[PDB]
């Protein structure tokens, strides 16, 4: 009601935003961490699996 | 005779050359496949190389 005290949704976009940003940072961490892209079975199940047998 | 058992010795070592040459199980140079074909545009277009059986 762009007065209402009881809540705000501005607050919940904007925290929205900052998870994604920091979804984002854990996946480049863990590149920077490991060296590679496709380090454990979630980041690709099939080029994983394509290289561990190879 | 000696010299036929070099030759025979490195026919056997072409043989056994020629067969470990696989990555991923696909090859093109044992004669399994006639080309192999990878992906080349957004749209599903490919970049064709044909197989060179040695």
């Amino acid at each position: 009601a762009l007065n209402s005290i009881n809540t705000n949704a501005g607050a919940m976009i904007a925290l929205q935003n900052l998870n994604g940003t920091n979804s984002e940072l854990t996946t480049v961490q863990q590149r920077i961490n490991t060296g590679k892209k496709i380090a454990s079975a979630k980041d690709n199940g099939a080029i994983w699996a394509t290289a561990k047998n190879q | 005779n000696a010299l036929k058992s070099d030759f025979d010795s490195l026919r056997d070592q072409i043989e056994k050359a020629a067969t470990s040459a696989k990555f991923n199980g696909v090859s093109i140079a044992d004669g399994s496949t006639t080309k192999l074909t990878f992906l080349a545009n957004s749209d599903g277009s490919g970049f064709t190389v044909n197989a060179k059986t040695i």
